[PDB]
């Protein structure tokens, strides 16, 4: 209230609210009067009717009842607006990222919008009225000193007085750590505790002496603590209890929520999956259609209960020792890694699913860039990493990936499922083995075609397919050669799709035809795959 | 000395750019080097009545072993400047390409002498940020001509012509053009004369108040000729990639003769070149010796930058702005012995073009670099060494034509 305020202005070229106050109950009149005075008595709101022509609506509710009713206002008009803010808290720490303090304190600040002042020039915008009997007699007007509840700044001025007023007392005491969140602040200290305790009520009166109220009591419930759907002991943290429900049908927002607790589940719980368990979502945005649970899904399903059944914890970070983040290939396009700083507890785990014809090595290459990031976010260092791939693979794959790719430091552990190339093409053709010019081709309306070769030493096969593509046909045909020929062979095809999927080296595809070929080129022992103009 | 008035572009509102998420090294940085500019006077902090935003970076100029904060003011120029080319422009000298020598004077620290009009500094606000999201971040904005803004140079191009003056005065040959906080400076002098020439122009700005802290030859054979193999034996396979390397330049050069050399043998059975099979390979090496046609530089369309991997440290590319209607291609090839990789390698190249395309037209490209985007993201800061950034995008299919730009 000797803070400071903060300049606001309205978006450029707009009025104030002239919003209409559409009366109601004559009770609701009485109890806001109440409140109004015993805020006015406070300065919160001051009352000036004349020359305001702005206006804004006021309703009356009970919800949390200490026999008491309550005021709020419909700011919507009001915050369309107002100019536009820097922004907010874009997101929360993660809890494997702090680092154990000795103690730590939640501090629960009160009525901290309404002391916090309004800059003066604009009090006028926040103008509202109360009505007697359906306008037969004049109502009372009022405008805000402070911020208001629900006011598109108050959030973010609420924070920039706070961060000022916090800043001599954190100058008079740099042993102790304060955070701040929406209306709480946490504070750590590696003091002792009867210490601890007088810096707490010290910094208690501080604040007071501000204008900011704080619980006077124990202060908030020692840990744990249960902060944004997570469980922070003093030496451990996890995720608040995760309960997946049985049931027999489930609709499209049940799987969309039971996809979501899995995910943050994820963080801690090593082993999670999502992939046949989404599967089921990408069907349709359709709200309440009841999905059939395929048998996959109902594994998985039972998989993750069987993983969530025994609780899990996750330590915090010590910046001394160092830091380290290990990767597991899993199943379809799944990969799960962990990272830790010590071999029986993890700072946190987590997931990664590819999106999109796939390759194994380029999809650790993208776990290895996703665990980066997060390190960077999470620490702000990057993990020595813990692959299970060769040097001479991933150097392989690497030199002659088209993308240029960034490989940090990494030690190779031989836990299996090992990454590796299953098949390399030639770079040259193959002298001595037979040549097969290879060609396929579907008709676009009728959905019927033909795949064939025709062979230097004059083999030749025509084969018949029903519901194809041109593409479809193209490999049927590189299929085909693969098929009748021996373990040297040459083939030639006109198809850019088919030798751009071939020599992308794929390892698994969601296309079965793909998966033959591929065991086709495992099967062989030198390809030379090649291309003319068709 | 009075403010500059910055209207920026009617309807236009200020850039709000995230802020990419920071090593703690280059935190602490950052952190220190804005103590010191708030100390002077250059950036002040800001409240949240003010909701711009602006990346910004901590890089390492020209080798040093100290750091340096690099602004990312791409938004902010393609909403200010675009009415700053105009109001304000910088002539840019069709002559400074053509010169035997060019060296890149780095003149930067002049516009933090020069202050910014005040109702204008609100939208260089930019954060530096925390780790975990655990404090609200750090915001600064800008009291004077900031660094990578397009504006600065503009404003500054009186005071720099005139400090000049004596120095151009003195020699007529040279040419001198400021893109954003260099001085291309070029000439046609021996490399130990060119080096003189270079000090006393350095020691000129000095005297004058300009502190500053490697050369070029755009005689550089603008766009590179392709060639067709060249063997004493022919095989099935080695006609085959000619002509289809022979047919993917008919998009570009119109009159490849095809038919003879196109006349179901084995891959490795050698073909004996026909005479109208040498025939059409002789005319067709001479229809590639020349250059193209109908190949001009438009100035109203973007310029486009594409890069391939060739391996072992080559890397091609061609600069155009309608397909296969190249302005220029050429070729870059990091150090034989040096502990150099991927990504080292695409920075450095993506570097080398940007200063080309300086030289020649005065505007950077947009590349699409072959490279994941978030791994660039990450690592692009690590060998960033230049003060501007072009616009980028990123491509996902690769090119099977690889070989044929090789
Ligand atoms: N409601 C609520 C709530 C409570 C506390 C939070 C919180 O405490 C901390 C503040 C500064 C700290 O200092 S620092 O980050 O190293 F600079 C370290 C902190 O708690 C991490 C270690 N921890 C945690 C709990 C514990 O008992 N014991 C312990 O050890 C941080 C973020 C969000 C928080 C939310």
């Amino acid at each position: 209230s000797p803070i400071e305020t903060v300049p606001v202005k309205l978006k450029p070229g707009m009025d104030g609210p002239k919003v209409k106050q559409w009366p109601l109950t004559e009770e609701k009149i009485k109890a806001l009067v109440e409140i109004c005075t015993e805020m006015e008595k406070e300065g919160k709101i001051s009352k000036i009717g004349p020359e305001n022509p702005y206006n804004t609506p006021v309703f009356a509710i009970k919800k949390k009842d200490s026999t008491k009713w309550r005021k709020l206002v419909d700011f919507r008009e009001l915050n369309k607006r107002t100019q536009d803010f820097w922004e907010v808290q874009l997101g929360i720490p993660h809890p494997a990222g702090l680092k154990k303090k000795k103690s730590v304190t939640v501090l629960d600040v009160g009525d901290a919008y309404f002391s916090v002042p309004l800059d003066e020039d604009f009090r006028k915008y926040t103008a509202f009225t109360i009505p007697s009997i359906n306008n037969e007699t004049p109502g009372i007007r009022y405008q805000y000193n402070v911020l208001p509840q629900g006011w598109k700044g108050s959030p973010a001025i609420f924070q920039s007085s706070m961060t000022k007023i916090l800043e001599p007392f954190a100058a008079q005491n740099p042993d102790i750590v304060i955070y701040q969140y929406m209306d709480d602040l946490y504070v750590g200290s590696d003091l002792e505790i009867g210490q601890h305790r007088t810096k707490i009520e010290e910094l208690r009166q501080h604040l007071l002496r501000w204008g900011l109220t704080t619980p006077d009591k124990k202060h908030q419930k020692e840990p744990p603590f249960l902060w944004m759907g997570y469980e922070l002991h003093p030496d451990k943290w996890t995720v608040q209890p995760i309960v997946l429900p049985e049931k027999d049908s489930w609709t499209v927002n049940d799987i969309q929520k039971l996809v979501g607790k899995l995910n943050w589940a994820s963080q801690i719980y090593p082993g999670i999956k999502v992939r046949q368990l989404s599967k089921l979502l990408r069907g349709t945005k359709a709200l309440t259609e009841v999905i059939p649970l395929t048998e996959e899904a109902e594994l998985e399903l039972a998989e993750n209960r069987e993983i969530l059944k025994e609780p899990v914890h996750g330590v915090y970070y010590d910046p001394s020792k160092d830091l380290i983040a290990e990767i597991q290939k899993q199943g379809q396009g799944q990969w799960t890694y962990q990272i830790y700083q010590e071999p029986f507890k993890n700072l946190k785990t987590g997931k990664y699913a590819r999106m999109r014809h796939t390759n194994d090595v380029k999809q650790l290459t993208e776990a290895v860039q996703k665990i980066t990031t997060e390190s960077i976010v999470i620490w702000g260092k990057t993990p020595k990493f813990k692959l299970p791939i060769q040097k001479e693979t991933w150097e392989t794959w690497w030199t002659e990936y088209w993308q240029a790719t960034w490989i940090p430091e990494w030690e190779f552990v031989n836990t299996p499922p090992l990454v590796k190339l299953w098949y390399q093409l030639e770079k040259e053709p193959i002298v001595g083995a037979e040549t097969f010019y290879v060609d396929g081709a579907a008709n676009r309306e009728t959905k019927l075609g033909k795949a064939g070769y025709v062979t230097n030493k004059g083999r030749q096969k025509v084969v018949p397919l029903t519901n194809t593509t041109n593409q479809k046909t193209e490999l049927q045909a590189i299929y085909l050669a693969l098929q009748d020929s021996g373990l040297e062979v040459n083939i030639v095809t006109d198809s850019q799709y088919a030798l751009g999927i071939i020599q992308a080296q794929p390892d698994k595809s969601e296309s079965e035809l793909v998966n033959q070929i591929i065991e086709q080129l495992i099967k062989k022992e030198k390809v030379y795959l090649a291309w003319v103009p068709a | 000395i009075e403010t500059v008035p910055v209207k920026l572009k009617p309807g236009m509102d200020g850039p709000k750019v995230k802020q990419w998420p920071l090593t703690e090294e280059k935190i602490k940085a950052l952190v220190e080097i804005c103590t010191e500019m708030e100390k002077e006077g250059k950036i002040s902090k800001i409240g949240p009545e003010n909701p711009y935003n602006t990346p910004v970076f901590a890089i390492k100029k020209k080798d040093s072993t100290k750091w340096r904060k690099l602004v990312d003011f791409r938004e902010l120029n393609k909403r200010t400047q675009d009415f700053w080319e105009v109001q304000l422009g910088i002539p840019h000298p069709a002559g400074l390409k053509k010169k035997k020598s060019v060296t890149v004077l780095d003149v930067g620290d002049a516009y933090f002498s020069v202050p910014l009009d005040e109702d204008f500094r609100k939208y260089t606000a930019f954060t530096i940020p925390s780790i975990n999201n655990e404090t609200p971040g750090i915001r600064y904005q800008y009291n004077v001509l900031p660094q990578g803004w397009k504006g600065s140079p503009a404003i500054f191009q009186s005071s720099m012509t005139k400090i000049l003056e004596p120095f151009k005065k003195q020699n007529p040959d040279i040419v001198i053009y400021q893109y954003m906080d260099d001085l291309y400076v070029g000439s046609d002098l021996e490399i130990g004369q060119h080096r003189t020439k270079i000090e006393e122009l350095r020691q000129h700005l000095l005297r004058w108040g300009l502190t500053t802290p490697y050369e070029l030859h755009p005689d550089k054979w603008t766009v590179q000729p392709i060639v067709l193999p060249e063997k004493d034996s022919w095989t099935v396979n080695d006609i085959q990639k000619l002509v289809g390397k022979l047919n993917w330049a008919s998009q570009i050069y119109p009159g490849i003769k095809v038919r003879q050399l196109s006349k179901t043998k084995a891959l490795t059975e050698v073909i004996p070149l026909t005479e109208e099979a040498e025939l059409e390979l002789a005319e067709n090496r001479e229809i590639l010796k020349e250059p193209v046609h109908g190949v001009y530089y438009d100035p109203s369309k973007d310029l486009i930058a594409e890069i391939q991997k060739q391996g072992q440290g080559q890397w091609t590319y061609q600069i155009y702005q309608e397909p296969f209607k190249n302005l220029k291609t050429g070729k870059y090839a990091r150090m034989r012995g040096a502990h150099t990789n991927d990504v080292k390698q695409l920075t450095e190249a993506v570097q080398k073009i940007t200063t080309e395309s300086i030289v020649i037209w005065g505007k950077t490209p947009k590349f699409k670099l072959p490279i994941q985007k978030e791994t660039w993201e990450t690592w692009w800061t690590e060998y960033w060494q230049a003060t501007w950034i072009p616009e980028w995008e990123f491509v996902n299919t690769p090119p099977l034509v690889k070989l044929w730009y090789q």
